[PDB]
């Protein structure tokens, strides 16, 4: 064969690694990854809790599926930089805090932030699901003051109903790619296990549309 | 045996 | 007469293109691309199989050129032996296929466990085995039948009796048609009604546009299947239950009604391999 | 790193036994292994070869056909079944590990030994002298010899030295002609030829006496050469 | 705080400014005649035939 | 008092820049004309490296010419002989997010860090015949961009948090700081005699630094925009820059000023990485158009392209033999090249 003893020990070793490589990788291909991202007092945290350096990792189980949660608010640095680092991820989990209307005022920031990551060309065909936080002291503060600081257009009653779809209305206003991706809206309740079975729920038609695009039916 | 001029893919003459 | 020499060049115009398709498809699938995924595993074993197939027709032809087995007996045994293996393997492949689809669509939650490439390839080896199994009373009373300086091949039955040929037909029917057509058909309208329901795949005019692409691709199949086998079993039903007259534009009826049988080995690439997109950029590539 | 060995002892003709060895301390399942004996007054000759993985088996001529060897990764042991002992086959076993990679050193650990007594195409490696006289503090040369060449057309020549001193297993010096095995000083040298080679000693010491070793990988079955025996 | 960055800004901008520099034709002249002197040996320049080279087959 | 220090500041720099000027009196392009161009410059691709299942970041070469390691986004460390495709090791890594490696010239180390702002260090030879982890370097506030070694006992990185660093391997410890810079800094060229290196950041600048010293000698500026790749000219007086504004410059250390400049008007996405020729006659340039270019240094001219890959050109290397090219890509392939 033109080769020597060792050499054919070498070529075995080697094709003993392939093996291994190929097993990880297939592992590998069946867990959900997740992106969570949040201006800062916006309800991260109470979501951490209840499932379950640069950046921060958790992971757990839900009815048989496998999920990984991946957190990056203590980079503070140029985010176009690392930003294309995630592409690929299942979804994007994004907070915000309903009662962040008085206190410019933190509102317009976190629309701010919501429109850059939305529109962004990495993230064209990526789901996001939206958090809504902290029902309670919306609905006790709302009586006290007018809506009309954050928004002066709004004439509806300073009511919880019409204001809290004012504000979803708001947020889903900015979204300019309506074909390709659906924005799931949720209103956070804490005592509850609602909210990763709000999460699986939307993740299970991404995987479908996965499995229709690989079979060539799509 | 019995000569069947159709069967199968081929035309027996009998 | 003049009717020969147009089945002939049929028949050779049949095997040219299948030939020519299936072995693009495997020089594709071989090099450019490869077979991590369950889905191209599934279509090298289909093209495969068509290929092996389609080698076949030029015996064919030249028995219906002139009236007579130019070559020996043991030969034409294995004529028949492959060509009844070849056929029973794709039909069985198609189905497989069709409930893996089923199964990522329907229940994508709870087949993960079951869908891995080794399992697909276990698959692969015993349908291989079933069709080899099948076949075994055409390897095993094929032969010759002369009367006359004239020969032709078929499958002898022992004790000249009539009702082997209806105890075969029925056999034929029941194995190769009824079974797969109901399986395919249930598997294709439970994805259609699943595919209705998905929130994220329905409410937009170009969304729409998509799932009307997905019901006509689904409807071509059946209705290429239905087309390109059922006139050959109706012929051969009819001519076992009664006896007919043999008549020259029978024998052109015949003859083309049995090269019909190929074409869905001609047609089975364009519809799994070249429609995809995923095997577009590797097409773009080698060529 | 250790390597215990065990079974042994005095069977009677025609009779089987099996013989066992025990790692600890490193990576077992990454290492090829190997069993090689010496008769009671007699040089090296090697027996057996299990792969990394169990892919590949080599046996030697000799026992083909009664030796089976066999490896449980789980539980780090190695194994040899014996069976139809002959009177030829008192001697005392040794077990040698070997990894192979580009750059890597085989044969670098040896084992204690266990004692077996029974109750009552190859190229040849020629070692031409024996008992040299010598006294500390004295340059030495030693040389070796082959019926075919050992230089490959890529470009390594697989020639290797053992030392074994008095009481004790052997120890790797010199692998692929040149090369230093690690903790060895830098007294020895490694040098030759297609066909011919020497081991140079620069300055002997007193606990450089023993037995040296000269040994070939190009092929299998791997030989080894006489001994060749420093006195004082 | 800021006066202190501007100061620091001030005496880095010093330290850089007394160094001494050649002319440009120079450092041309003796970048232009280190790849003179080299180029006999750079296998990218020249193909080697196909005997020398490690990467045939 | 403040609005003092600013007039002096603006006037010590228009200072620097009627010096420069006043050296300058003939131009590169001048000088060196009249001379035989190299002429069209083909290469082909001699092996193919498989085996990562995602994108590739980052390679380095060993200084024997024939090993090499890669890293990429699945956590693995891959070493990789180069004459015969086979794979020495596969080593698994705690955080997935990989941005840099490197390989130490003895040959008995690796390094390797990314967004968990730690740099590990991997010792390749020991006595239970695997590899295992040695060091984990935990000072910066920042992603760590790339590393090199110096020796056996000292490595020197940079950081997303606009601050350089060089580190005491045994003792864990950072030994020096550098902290001139105003944005992230992004690449780090050592030396040949390793006295002196070069680093550049995205504030569009390019700072020289004095390892024993600790201190900033010269300051480049002339870009537009980010500064991605920097690499030392082979004699170590000068030095080349490519940036997102899809340019190339070259910068000489004794004139303090600007070269020359490689672009051209079909080319408009940036640059990923920069590296030179055994002699320094071409320059080589990977870009986000999924193609390498290859440069006349001594004339501005396109001379070839390097056309094999089907995403971006992430990383490039040439061996100090002089003999092959190697090119990594998101595409999750390595390609050899000559």
């Amino acid at each position: 064969c033109t080769l020597s003893a060792e050499d054919k020990a070498a070529v075995e070793r080697s094709k003993m690694i392939d093996r291994n490589l190929r097993e990880d990788g297939e592992k590998a291909a069946k867990e959900v990854k997740l992106l969570l991202l949040g201006a800062g007092e916006s309800g991260k945290n109470t979501i951490v809790k209840q499932m379950k350096t640069g950046i921060v990792e958790t992971h757990f189980t839900f009815k048989d599926l496998y999920f990984k949660m991946f957190d990056v608010g203590a980079q503070r640095s140029e985010r176009k930089k690392w930003i294309h680092c995630f592409e690929g991820v299942t979804a994007i989990i994004f907070c915000v805090a309903l009662s962040d209307y008085d206190l410019m005022n933190r509102m317009h920031a976190s629309m701010k932030l919501f429109d850059s990551i939305c529109n962004n060309k990495w993230f064209t065909e990526t789901s996001i699901i939206l958090f809504l936080n902290k029902k309670d002291l919306f609905e006790e503060k709302i009586k006290r003051s007018p809506l009309t600081i954050c928004y002066p257009e709004y004439t509806g009653s300073n009511t919880y109903e019409e204001a809290a779809a004012y504000i979803q209305c708001q947020f889903e206003d900015l979204n300019r790619r309506k074909d390709t991706k659906e924005i799931y809206t949720h209103f956070t309740c804490s005592t509850d296990t609602k909210n990763v079975q709000f999460v699986f729920d939307a993740v299970t038609d991404v995987i479908i549309k996965n499995n229709l695009k690989e079979c060539g039916l799509y | 045996a019995g000569c069947k001029n159709f069967f199968w893919k081929t035309f027996t003459s009998c | 007469l003049t009717s020969n020499a147009v089945l002939t060049f049929i028949y050779f115009v049949v095997c040219i293109i299948g030939l020519c398709g299936n072995t693009l498809v495997i020089y594709v699938i071989l090099r450019y691309a490869k077979m991590k995924t369950i889905t191209n595993i599934y279509i090298l074993n289909l093209a495969i199989a068509d290929e092996l197939f389609m080698l076949g027709l030029p015996f064919l032809a030249m028995q219906v050129a002139l009236v007579h087995w130019p070559f020996g007996k043991a030969i034409c045994r294995v004529v028949m032996t492959v060509d009844g293996i070849n056929q029973f393997t794709s039909i069985f492949c198609l189905t497989v296929m069709s409930i893996d689809r089923y199964l990522a669509v329907v229940h994508p939650i709870k087949s993960a466990k079951w869908r891995r490439p080794r399992t697909a390839k276990m698959i692969t080896m015993a349908v291989w085995g079933v069709s080899l199994l099948v076949i075994l009373p055409i390897m095993i009373y094929a032969g010759l039948r002369s009367n006359q300086g004239r020969s032709s091949c078929t499958i002898n039955w022992p004790g000249e009796s009539g009702a082997w040929y209806t105890g075969f037909i029925i056999y034929t029917f029941i194995l190769g048609f009824l079974v797969p057509l109901t399986i395919i058909c249930l598997c294709y309208l439970f994805i259609i009604i699943k595919v209705k329901s998905v929130r994220l795949l329905s409410g937009s005019r170009e969304k729409d546009r998509n799932l009307r692409k997905v019901t006509r691709m689904v409807s071509i199949v059946v209705a290429v299947f239905i087309f390109c086998w059922l006139p050959f079993y109706i012929f051969n039903v009819s001519s076992v239950s009664m006896a007919i007259s043999p008549t020259p534009a029978l024998k052109g009826m015949f003859d083309f009604v049995v090269v019909l049988t190929y074409a869905n080995s001609c047609a089975n690439p364009i519809l799994y391999a070249f429609l995809s997109d995923n095997f577009k950029k590797s097409f773009q590539n080698v060529l | 790193v250790q390597l215990v060995e065990s079974g042994g002892g005095l069977v009677q003709p025609g009779g089987s036994r099996k013989l066992s060895c025990s790692a600890s301390g490193f990576a077992f399942s990454s290492f090829g292994m190997h069993w090689v004996r010496q008769a009671p007054e007699k040089g090296l000759e090697w027996v057996a070869y299990i792969s990394s993985g169990s892919g590949t088996i080599y046996y030697a001529d000799t026992v083909k056909g009664r030796f089976t060897i066999s490896r449980d990764d789980p539980k780090n042991t190695l194994f040899l079944q014996m069976t139809s002992l002959r009177s030829e086959d008192t001697a005392m076993y040794y077990c040698v590990r070997s990894i192979y990679y580009y750059g890597s050193s085989p044969f670098d650990f040896w084992g204690q030994g266990t004692t077996l007594t029974v109750s009552s195409s190859d190229i040849v490696m020629t070692q031409a002298t024996s008992s040299v006289p010598v006294t500390p503090g004295e340059s030495v040369s030693i040389s070796c010899r082959s019926s075919k060449s050992l230089l490959h057309s890529n470009g390594n020549t697989y020639l290797y030295w053992f030392l074994q001193r008095p009481g004790q297993s052997p120890q790797l010096l010199i692998y692929r002609m040149s090369n230093l095995a690690s903790g060895v000083p830098d007294r020895f040298s490694g040098s030759g030829s297609g066909t011919a080679f020497t081991l140079t000693i620069s300055r002997l010491e007193a606990e450089d006496v023993g037995v040296y070793y000269c040994m070939q990988h190009l092929e299998y079955p791997l030989t080894f050469g006489a001994g060749t025996k420093l006195e004082l | 705080a800021s006066i202190a960055q501007a100061r620091k800004l001030v005496e880095q901008l010093k330290m850089e400014a007394n160094i001494d520099r050649i002319k440009v034709s120079k450092a041309a002249a003796d970048l232009m005649a280190y790849c003179e002197a080299h180029a006999k040996e750079d296998p990218l320049l020249t193909p080697v035939p196909a005997s020398e080279n490690p990467f045939r087959e | 008092e403040l609005d003092q220090l600013r007039q002096e500041a603006e006037q010590l720099k228009n200072q620097i820049r009627d010096a420069r000027k006043a050296c300058a009196d003939a131009t590169l392009s001048q000088i060196t004309n009249n001379i035989d161009p190299v002429g069209r410059i083909q290469m082909r691709t001699r092996r193919t490296l498989r085996g990562h299942l995602a994108k590739i970041y980052a390679m380095h070469w060993g200084t024997d010419s024939r090993l090499l390691v890669s890293a990429s986004q699945d956590g693995k460390l891959i070493i990789w002989d180069s004459y015969t495709t086979n794979k020495v090791h596969a080593i698994p890594l705690r955080s997935s997010w990989v941005m840099t490696c490197a390989y130490a010239p003895s040959g008995n180390y690796v390094a390797c860090g990314g967004l968990d702002n730690i740099c590990s260090i991997y010792n390749l030879k020991t006595r239970e015949g695997n590899v295992r982890v040695s060091r984990e370097l935990a000072g910066h506030t920042g992603y760590l961009s790339c590393c090199r070694f110096l020796d056996d006992n000292q490595i020197v990185t940079s950081s997303g948090d606009t601050t350089c660093a060089l580190w005491d391997i045994e003792t864990g410890q950072q030994t020096t700081t550098f902290t001139g810079h105003t944005g992230d800094v992004m690449s780090l060229s050592l030396a040949p005699d390793t006295r002196l290196f070069v680093s550049g950041a995205c504030d569009a600048s390019a700072k020289l630094w004095d390892v024993r010293e600790g201190m900033c000698r010269q300051t480049f500026t002339g870009h537009e925009s980010d500064i991605n790749a920097i690499c030392f000219f082979p004699n170590g007086n000068a030095f080349a820059t490519g940036s997102d504004d899809a340019t190339c410059r070259l910068f000489d250390l004794r004139a303090d000023q600007e070269l020359m400049t490689y672009s051209h008007d079909n080319i408009i996405c940036g640059i990923t990485s920069v590296s030179f020729s055994k002699s320094g006659r071409l320059l080589l340039a990977g870009y986000d158009d999924f193609n390498c270019n290859v440069w006349d240094a001594l004339k501005a001219d396109r001379a070839g392209v390097l056309a094999g890959h089907d995403n971006r050109v992430s990383c490039l290397g040439v061996t100090d033999d002089g003999m092959a090219v190697a090119t990594g890509s998101w595409d999750s392939f390595l390609k050899i090249w000559n």
